[PDB]
C-alpha cells in the first residue's frame, strides 16, 4: 500500500502483511542457541524450558 | 672315550634363512584435519552472523 496522489506534497503510506512461514531448524553442540532456514540466530536452547 | 664336539664337523645342509615380516602399525595422517580446511576459508558466514 501507498497514499493517494496530492500534487507537491510527502505522504506516508503503511503496510501491514502477516507472515507465518515452516523453517528447519539448525544447532549444534553445546546445543545452546538454534539458527532458522531463513538465517536468524536465536540465541536459547532448542530443549529449554519449565 | 671321547666326546661329540672333539672331532670337526662339517654342516651337510644348504642352510636357508627365513626372517619373517616384523609386524607394522600404521598411525591416523592427514594432511589437512576437516578443522584446517573449513578454517582456510577467509569468511564464515556461520561466525559472521552470529
Ligand atoms: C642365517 O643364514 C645364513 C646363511 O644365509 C647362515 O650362515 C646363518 O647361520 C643363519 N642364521 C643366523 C643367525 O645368521
Amino acid at each position: 500500500y501507498n497514499p493517494s496522489r496530492v500534487e507537491a506534497f510527502h505522504r506516508y503510506g503503511t503496510t501491514v502483511n502477516c507472515i507465518v512461514e515452516e523453517v528447519d531448524a539448525r544447532s549444534v553442540y553445546p546445543y545452546d542457541e538454534f539458527v532458522l532456514a531463513t538465517g536468524d540466530f536465536v540465541y536459547m536452547s532448542p530443549f529449554y524450558g519449565y | 672315550q671321547l666326546s661329540r664336539a672333539d672331532i670337526t664337523t662339517v654342516s651337510t645342509f644348504i642352510d636357508l634363512n627365513i626372517t619373517m615380516l616384523e609386524d607394522h602399525e600404521f598411525v591416523p595422517l592427514e594432511v589437512y584435519t576437516r578443522h584446517e580446511i573449513k578454517d582456510s576459508g577467509l569468511l564464515d558466514y556461520t561466525e559472521v552472523q552470529r
